[PDB]
């Protein structure tokens, strides 16, 4: 508990929420019952065998892991599947049908492979991997509701625009929202959010929109920085499309006065980079930056 | 389109998006995409006819579910339907509530139990003494004052737009009658509705009283009505004198 | 969060509502026409009744002596901008094909100085036709200011409709006529081509009380027969 | 272009005379009818009267002139230029005559403008303050300037008690001075200035929003926007004062001081008003908006 607007540190979260592994890249932990348990997000390859250590501290039985769900396929959200699934016989993976078949097709999943045997430390040692096509997945659907536990009914929700295939989760008797990257990279030195659009920004701000209807959030929990309370959470969507929009605004002015994308993507790297060093090579960040002012410059709407 | 800067560029997208349609059904497809652009899950547009005033047509077409539709067609829920006929009173929306129908207990709880647990409803009076009412409707969230307002606004331009279309596009739930009248048979009528007799319009209008009431049979044939009185209601009623 | 035009919805609206006397609705919207850019503007009422000389009664804040000359040609009989309402719930931009068939208002106009303006129209929920005009001198109306304008004066007399019968304005007055549901019943009837029997049958009653009935209804109309108060009770949303 | 930024005519009827920081307009009301709108400053008169040699041929034809409020950048041209313009009404709300009735403020005007002369420069003659053309006006008052120019006055109180904005409904153009704030030229968005009360400064910019489309934005520096800016200006500047709101009382969450975001705000900022604002009044300025936004902003669970 706490009087905290952010908590951001591995263990408990609230009466049945737990934060594991890096706060940066964490893995969420759900007690539906006694005996039955669900993860969220996949979190990054090189994380585990810390993950694994701290699941161990809550959970008496590996079996009791009955789901595991996942918000989209980027290499940062499912690369523990392969590792950690031959540990936990009873899970289902759930993911949105566009996420289920990108695990099936070979290019991806070498970009997820190389992407995340990139950030290792020194002499890791990766234990024993499964085939992206072997893991024991149920694709849903938007709108679904996911009967985890009696007192876990989770909505599923499109949330396209990040990327072609990003959908968010409701836990909507807490009022929660796991909302994985959908809204961005929250700025933990400001309090403002890092649009995050890789995909499409007419998907990405109809998806903001829609999740502006929901009822009012007390939990909000995205990818990256851990869980966010009260009134930041609250109008977290709203901050979301007006940041999106301010970075429209600025872009769009540059390109007024002669810039190029390169340039703003270098000013946007400076400026942000140093958050997403420890799970992102600075140069995918780069051309991340780079590929959304492409899509902001294509789609926004003109002045005039 | 439709999209984010400004209420205008909505505006504009959605006058530009529905210019090509020569189609209804797509008509009623970009409503629908916008209502649940709102933020709710089913509409509704109904269309009150001003007669027969004992059992005046209200013809609706929407996307409840169509088990109620069968209800409320069948027990005929659609004459006394508070969100209608508040229309023919005033000029605002109305949001769905209880108080609302204090006076329709057995609609409200069936509706309810179909899902349309809170909803809202616009009435607008077409240039032809027609009633026009839209309506959204979702499950489980109630409509703050904030939105209240939003919508008010958006589902007027909608509905506003959606009838000019329909009447462009000569829809059957719309064309309620087509009935046509001759300058002269429409001027002779006109003057009966003043309560003028064949004599004195003959007199008028410079023609033998025979023309007249010939006119006169005339008009009651296009009406299907067994006299003149039914004829010159109908016609007022309907805004062609 | 939801359009900036929300703001000014919002505010006109608390602007109006304490309002109890009309002069200030008036007033109020006077401001915002002059906030738009237009010098002058109107709002005109055409009942339905007589159907050969139908009343249209107007207020607004034209040069006087065009509304004397206005009145002593009976313009609002045949005045294309409020005529434009019997058929559609479309803006009019005013131009000259719109005036080529009332040529001599048109002119007289432009000879007070309304060059440039535009109409809009709307029903009011008893059948009345109410129109809102707005006028000015020198500039002509560009596209894009004229949808905003078109979306604002939509608004606009949407209120001011609703707030001057909530006023009970006496231009808005109708006929002042009242039945009960009897009579509201057996003028339903005969208005839906039954006889005199007919209806006696159906309400259970016997014709002489019905031909009475009639008698009753004709009184306040100052009709000679029943079809003019039928007519007149159909143009009026009283059956 | 986006933005129009010179001295010299602005369109059909107006033009910006001076300094593009502490500028003067013009309107043209007729053939032989001018007026004026903001006082500017002491350093900027001797480009002012040459300037406006340029598009005026006699100067005594100017009849009003408009002060937004009562700051040094606003307001203290009236001892270098008034005397010369005798038939002119100088038009302004209660606050500001009475604030330039009162001798301390005026003395605070004074040395800010004193500050920024050249060693070169020397003064023009200079008149009183209570003795100045001036005439009170209301909000939302009605100003018939010229046959084509009819503007209203709109309380905008929040950046000072006292701030006006003016709006041509003909051109659908709104000077604005600093309700907005201070546009940033290198990215395209507003710096709140929140020197009096955000409340107000937020209410000022809501009224504003309801205004028609705006086509020209003018605000105290920086010159003329049209397009897209002009038109969500108000929204845009709504949202960057509340996005400043949330920046400080996040930091506050975290443990952090005033000074902390005071002084990065002055690093990131202040280099554009360096020619006109000595910076160590931008960071205490800095820091009085941030102390307003902290005592005013709504707070969190
Ligand atoms: O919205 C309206 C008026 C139109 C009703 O339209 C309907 C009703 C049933 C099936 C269909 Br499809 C459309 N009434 C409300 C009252 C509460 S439930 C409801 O439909
Ligand atoms: O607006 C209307 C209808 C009449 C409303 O204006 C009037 C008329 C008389 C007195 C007053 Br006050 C306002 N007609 C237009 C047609 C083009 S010029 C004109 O006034
Ligand atoms: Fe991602
Ligand atoms: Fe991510
Ligand atoms: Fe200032
Ligand atoms: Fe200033």
């Amino acid at each position: 508990q706490g009087h905290m607007l952010r908590l951001s540190a591995p263990g408990q979260l609230d009466d049945d929420l737990c934060l594991l592994g890096d706060v940066q890249v964490p893995v969420f932990l759900l007690r539906l019952g006694e005996a039955s348990w669900a993860l969220v997000e996949g979190g990054i390859s090189r994380d585990a065998e810390l993950v694994w250590a701290d699941l161990c501290r809550w959970v008496a039985d590996p079996s009791q892991v009955h789901y595991w769900l996942i918000t989209h396929k980027h290499y940062d959200h499912c690369g523990l599947l392969p590792y950690l699934c031959p540990r936990l016989p009873n899970v289902q993976v759930l993911a949105s049908e566009r996420t289920c078949q990108a695990w099936k097709s070979e290019s991806a999943v070498r970009v997820v492979e190389r992407l995340n045997r990139q950030l290792l430390r020194a002499e890791q040692r990766l234990p024993e991997a499964c085939a992206w096509d072997a893991l024991p997945v149920r694709a849903v659907a938007d709108g679904e509701w996911l009967e985890l536990g009696p007192r876990h009914r989770l909505q599923v929700i499109e949330a396209h625009g990040h990327s072609d295939d990003h959908v968010v989760f409701y836990d909507v008797r807490r009022r929660r929202l796991f909302c994985g990257d959908a809204l961005g990279e929250f700025d933990e030195a400001e309090g403002v959010w890092r649009p995050l659009v890789f995909d499409d920004m007419e998907a990405y701000l109809e998806s903001l929109e829609r999740l502006q209807r929901l009822p009012t959030l007390l939990q909000l929990i995205p990818g990256h920085g851990g869980l966010l309370r009260g009134r930041l959470a609250a109008d977290g969507a709203e901050s979301a499309y007006t940041e999106c929009l301010r970075l429209c605004r600025r872009l769009l002015w540059r390109q007024s006065m002669g810039e190029s994308l390169d340039e703003l993507s270098e000013e946007l790297h400076r400026a942000w980079g140093g958050q997403s060093v420890d799970f992102l090579p600075g140069e995918l960040h780069l051309g991340s930056m780079r590929r959304m002012l492409e899509i902001l410059s294509r789609q926004a709407l003109p002045l005039d | 389109m439709r999209n984010d800067g400004g209420f205008l560029l909505w505006w504009d997208g959605l006058r530009s998006e529905m210019q090509p349609i020569h189609d209804s059904q797509g008509v009623f497809a970009v409503l629908e995409k916008e209502v649940r652009r709102l933020g709710f899950d089913y509409y509704a547009y109904g269309v009150r006819h001003t007669i027969p005033f004992t059992r005046p047509k209200t013809e609706v077409h929407g996307t409840y579910p169509k088990a109620w539709l069968e209800r409320y067609q069948m027990q005929n829920y659609g004459a006394v339907d508070p969100a209608i006929l508040n229309g023919l009173r005033s000029s605002e929306m109305v949001v769905w509530s209880d108080s609302l129908f204090d006076q329709s207990r057995m609609l409200w709880n069936e509706a309810r139990d179909w899902g349309l647990c809170v909803g809202a409803t616009l009435p607008i009076r077409a240039p032809n003494n027609l009633l026009s009412v839209l309506s959204v409707a979702r499950d489980q969230q109630n409509i703050s004052s904030f939105e209240r307002e939003e919508i008010r606004l958006r589902l007027r331009c909608m509905i506003e737009l959606l009838t000019q279309k329909l009447t462009d596009l000569e829809h059957p739930m719309l064309m309620s009658n087509p009935v046509c009248l001759s300058h002269r048979e429409r001027e002779i009528l006109q003057w009966t509705a003043d309560g003028k007799s064949s004599g004195e319009i003959a007199i008028i209008l410079s023609i033998s009283e025979s023309t007249v009431n010939f006119h006169h049979k005339n008009i009651q044939k296009k009406f299907d009505a067994p006299n003149k009185t039914l004829a010159a209601a109908y016609a007022a009623a309907l805004g062609l004198i």
